[PDB]
RNA sequence: GACCGAUAGUGAACCAGUACCGUGAGGGAAAGGUGAAAAGCACCCCGGAAGGGGAGUGAAAGAGAUCCUGAAACCGUGUGCCUACAAGUAGUCAGAGCCCGUUAACGGGUGAUGGCGUGCCUUUUGUAGAAUGAACCGGCGAGUUACGAUCCCGUGCAAGGUU
RNA sequence: UAUCCUUGGGAGUCAGACUGCGAGUGAUAAGAUCCGUAGUCGAAAGGGAAACAGCCCAGACCGCCAGCUAAGGUCCCAAAG
RNA sequence: AACAGUGGUAGGAGAGCGUUCUAAGGGCUGUGAAGCCAGACCGGAAGGACUGGUGGAGCGCUUAGAAGUGAGAAUGCCGGU
C-alpha cells in the first residue's frame, strides 16, 4: 500500500497574521517568520507545492542587529548594472533606505524559484510602526 | 471508535465504516481478518501508550483482492550495453472495516 | 450542401497561399470571390476562375445558392517543390524553384 | 530459406513513438531522439522512486515539528516521549492528525511529557 | 516415428547457438569485440590469432 | 529448386545496356497495381486554358484515371485540458484543479508548479561534451555455408566397426 | 565455506585510473614520475563532501507515503533542540 | 516447510520470445482472409497477444526442422521532406 492522509487543506487559506519589528533585531526573528510564510505552523504539505499564507512586518525604521553583529552583515545581488556585484552591509542600509534590510533578508528564507517569489508577494514592510493591513485581520504569531 | 492499527510495517487510520488499501494477503473475497494490534485511540477515546489496546479490537470484511497496476523499471548503461528490466505490478488486497468492536 | 474546389496547374507556394485561404474563412462567397479576383500575380485569375466555376456548378446541378454560401474552411498544404530551371551561378547547377500548392477549400450553405 | 528482418522493423521502430504520451517538443515526433528518452525515462525514474520516500519523511518530521511548539516542547522531546511511552508515535505520516483533531493532540502531547530532556 | 511428431531425441537437438545477435541480454553485443585496442576491425579482430 | 517477392532479386520485374556520362578503352540509373469484366465517367453545369463540381457507372469509385491496401516524416484542420513575474539536453516523481466517462484492474485527459538531473554511438579508467559519424522519417542491409581437425551430446556394434 | 584439491572444453587481458598507507626520482614542486600494501572504480546504483566513479557511507532484480544508523544536521528555506 | 541469497563489462553456463519458410495431425474465409490505424486490451519479468473502425482476396495455431533471422548510427545504401 501507499495510501496517505493529508492536512494541506486545514492550514493553508491564506490567513493574515502580523509580527512586531519595532525595536527588533528581525534576523533572528525573520527566520521563525519565513516556516509560517511558506504556510508551515501546524502539520501541512509545505516542502512541495502550496500557496503561502500572508505574515508582516510592522516596520522597518527600527530594525538594529545590535552590537558587531550589525556592522558586518553581508548583503548581495548580482545586476545588469555596469558594478555587476554590489554588496552591501545591514549598518548602512539603516543610514538611509532602511526598508531593504527587511526584504533581502526574508526573501532569502524563501527561494523555490517560481513558487518562492509567490510566497514573498504576501510580505508587505510598512514602516509607521502600524499596519494598514487591519482591513485582512492580522493577528501575532511566531513559530 | 477512532482507531489507527498496524499494517505490517506501516499503519492506517481506520474508523467504523470505511475502505483501506492494504498489503497482499491470501484472503478475498468475502472473507473476514481482524486487527487486534488496534495501537491508538483517540477521537472520543484516550490512550497513553502501552503498544496495543484491549479497548477496541477493529474487525475487518476482506472485500476483494485488486492489483496495482505494472509499473516498468529500467536501467540503461550507456556503452556497456546492459538494459535490464523489471516490471512490478502484483496483488494486494483492500478491505472494508464496518465495525470497531469493544 | 457543400462544395469542393481544387486549383491547379499555378505558380505559387504553399506558405504563402495558405494565408489568403485561412483568411476568407467565416465570409461570402461574393466577397471571397473578389477578393482573390483582385489579388496580384498572374495565378489569381487562374485559382479565381476555378473556385468561382465551383460555385456555378454546386447551384444549378446540386440546388445550393451563391449568395447564401460562405466559405467553412479552406487551407493549403505542402506537396513538392517543383523544380523549374532557374540559373544559379558559380557555375553550379541548381534550379530556383517554381513550386506549385495543393489547395484545399470548402465551401458550403449558411442558408438553406 | 530466408528472412529479410525487414517486416519486423516498422513494428519496432512505430512503437517507441506510440510510447511517449504527453511528451513535450518535437523528441516524440522524431524516432532517432525518442530513443535516447527512453533511456533517460527510465534511469530517473529507479532513482526518483526511492528518493520520493526520503522526501515524504522529510515533510512529515516539519508537521511534527510545528504542532510540537504548540506544547510549549519541541520535536526532539516530543518524539523521544513518544517512542519511551512505547506507542503514540503512530508513525509520523499519521501524526497529522494533530492539527485534524484535538483529542489526538492532547495525547500526543501527554506522552511527550512522560519522558522529556 | 511419426511425421507430426518428427522429434528429434539430441541428434539434431543438442543445439545451442551461442548469441550475437542480443546487445549484451547473454554475451557480447556483436562479432570481434572484446576489450582491447584492436576490436571492431576484421583482421587483429582475433585474440588467439 | 525446404530459390526471391517491388528501394529485396539480374545493370535491367516496365517500349533498358534505354536514359545519361567520357574525343576514346568503358562506366551506367530510377520505374509494378482501378476492376473479375472498361462498364474508363451517360446526363449536366462553369472556365481563356489546364481542370474539375454534382450525378450516373459497377459487388466495391480510399476501386474515378500516383486510381489497391495506403503508414511515418513533412504541412495543415477541428476539439478537451493548460498557462502573460517566469530559468530550460526537456524527463522523472509528488501533490492539485478542471474536464471526460472503463469490456475487465472498477477508468481515462492536462499541466499550475515542488523535489531531483551530464545526448545516442565512439574513444577509454572514464566523453554529457568544443577529436567521430548522423538534417529528418520510411524502407534496405552484415552472427552465412561447406570441408579437414578436436571435444560435446544423440545413436549402432560391442573386439570389432567400416567400404 | 561460491574454502581448499585434481583433470578436461571455451576464455578474454598486455592501454588500467584515482585515493589512503610506505620507499625511490625531481628544480626534491607538479591527478608529475616509479611501485609494496589496502581500497574503490574499471566491471553497480545510490548516501555524504554547495557543484566529484575513485576519500568517507554502502554493494541496492523490483514496488512500500514504514522504522533504525552512517556521513551530515536540528532557527528558516533545500526536513529536525 | 524452513534456511540462505551476490543477479554487472570482456566471457562461461541456462532458457525462452518474434520473423519467413518446408514438413505431417488440425482449423478458419468474400455471410469478409492477409494487411492499415487507434484502444482505458484482461494476461509478461522482459522479448511479447484477445477488441473496435477501415480493408477487399486469400490465411495460419500446435508438433519439428531450417535461415540474408529482430537495425541504426557505418564521411553506409534508395526515396520523401
Amino acid at each position: 500500500m501507499r495510501t496517505t492522509p493529508m492536512a494541506n487543506a486545514s492550514t493553508i487559506e491564506r490567513k493574515w497574521l502580523v509580527v512586531d519589528a519595532a525595536g527588533k533585531t528581525l534576523g533572528r526573528l525573520s527566520s521563525e517568520v519565513a516556516a509560517i510564510l511558506r504556510g508551515k505552523h501546524k502539520p501541512t504539505y509545505t516542502p512541495h507545492v502550496d500557496t503561502g499564507d500572508h505574515v508582516i512586518i510592522i516596520n522597518a525604521e527600527k530594525i538594529e542587529l545590535t552590537g558587531k553583529k550589525l556592522t558586518d552583515k553581508i548583503y548581495y545581488r548580482h545586476t545588469q548594472h555596469p558594478g555587476g556585484l554590489k554588496s552591501r552591509t545591514a549598518l548602512e542600509m539603516r543610514t538611509n533606505y532602511p526598508e531593504k534590510m527587511l526584504e533581502l533578508a526574508i526573501k532569502g528564507m524563501l527561494p523555490k524559484g517560481s513558487l518562492g517569489r509567490q510566497m514573498f508577494k504576501k510580505l508587505n514592510v510598512y514602516r509607521g510602526s502600524e499596519h494598514p493591513h487591519e482591513a485582512q485581520k492580522p493577528e501575532v504569531y511566531e513559530l | 471508535m477512532y482507531a489507527i492499527i498496524k499494517t505490517g510495517g506501516k499503519q492506517i487510520k481506520v474508523e467504523e465504516g470505511q475502505t483501506v488499501y492494504i498489503e497482499k494477503l491470501a484472503a478475498e473475497a468475502g472473507e473476514t481478518v481482524t486487527f487486534e494490534d488496534v495501537l491508538f485511540v483517540g477521537g472520543d477515546n484516550v490512550k497513553v501508550g502501552n503498544p496495543t489496546v484491549e479497548g477496541a479490537t477493529v474487525t475487518a470484511k476482506v472485500e476483494k483482492q485488486g492489483r496495482a497496476k505494472k509499473i516498468t523499471v529500467f536501467r540503461y548503461k550507456p556503452k556497456k550495453n546492459v538494459h535490464k528490466k523489471q516490471g512490478h505490478r502484483q496483488p494486494y488486497t483492500k478491505v472494508t472495516i464496518e465495525k470497531i468492536n469493544a | 450542401m457543400q462544395a469542393k474546389a481544387v486549383a491547379r496547374t499555378v505558380r505559387i507556394a504553399p506558405r504563402k497561399a495558405r494565408l489568403v485561404m485561412d483568411l476568407i474563412r467565416g465570409k461570402q462567397v461574393g466577397e471571397a470571390v473578389s477578393i482573390l479576383n483582385l489579388t496580384p500575380r498572374a495565378a489569381s485569375p487562374i485559382i479565381e476562375k476555378v473556385l468561382k466555376s465551383a460555385i456555378a456548378n454546386a447551384e444549378h446541378n446540386y440546388e445550393m445558392d451563391a449568395n447564401n454560401l460562405v466559405i467553412s474552411q479552406a487551407f493549403v498544404d505542402e506537396g513538392p517543390t517543383l523544380k523549374r530551371f532557374r540559373p544559379r551561378a558559380m557555375g553550379r547547377a541548381s534550379q530556383i524553384n517554381k513550386r506549385t500548392s495543393h489547395i484545399t477549400i470548402v465551401v458550403s450553405e449558411k442558408k438553406e | 530459406p530466408r528472412v529479410k528482418g525487414g517486416t519486423v522493423t516498422r513494428k519496432r521502430r512505430k512503437k517507441v513513438l506510440k510510447l511517449a504520451k504527453g511528451y513535450f517538443g518535437s523528441k516524440h515526433t522524431l524516432y532517432k531522439v525518442a530513443n535516447q528518452q527512453v533511456m533517460k525515462s527510465g534511469n530517473y525514474a529507479f532513482r526518483d522512486r526511492r528518493q520520493k520516500k526520503r522526501d515524504f519523511r522529510k515533510l512529515w518530521i516539519t508537521r511534527i515539528n510545528a504542532a510540537a511548539r504548540m506544547n510549549g516542547l519541541s520535536y526532539s522531546r516530543l518524539m523521544h516521549g513518544l517512542k519511551l511511552s512505547g506507542i503514540e508515535v503512530n508513525r509520523k505520516m499519521l501524526a497529522d492528525l494533530a492539527v485534524n483533531d484535538l483529542t489526538a493532540f492532547n495525547q500526543l502531547a501527554d506522552a511527550a511529557k512522560a519522558q522529556l530532556n | 516415428m511419426k511425421l507430426h511428431e518428427l522429434k528429434p531425441s539430441e541428434g539434431s537437438r543438442k543445439t545451442r547457438n551461442r548469441v550475437g545477435r542480443g546487445i549484451g541480454s547473454g554475451n557480447g553485443k556483436t562479432a570481434g569485440k572484446g576489450h582491447k585496442g584492436q576490436n571492431a576491425r576484421s583482421g587483429g579482430g582475433v585474440r588467439p590469432g
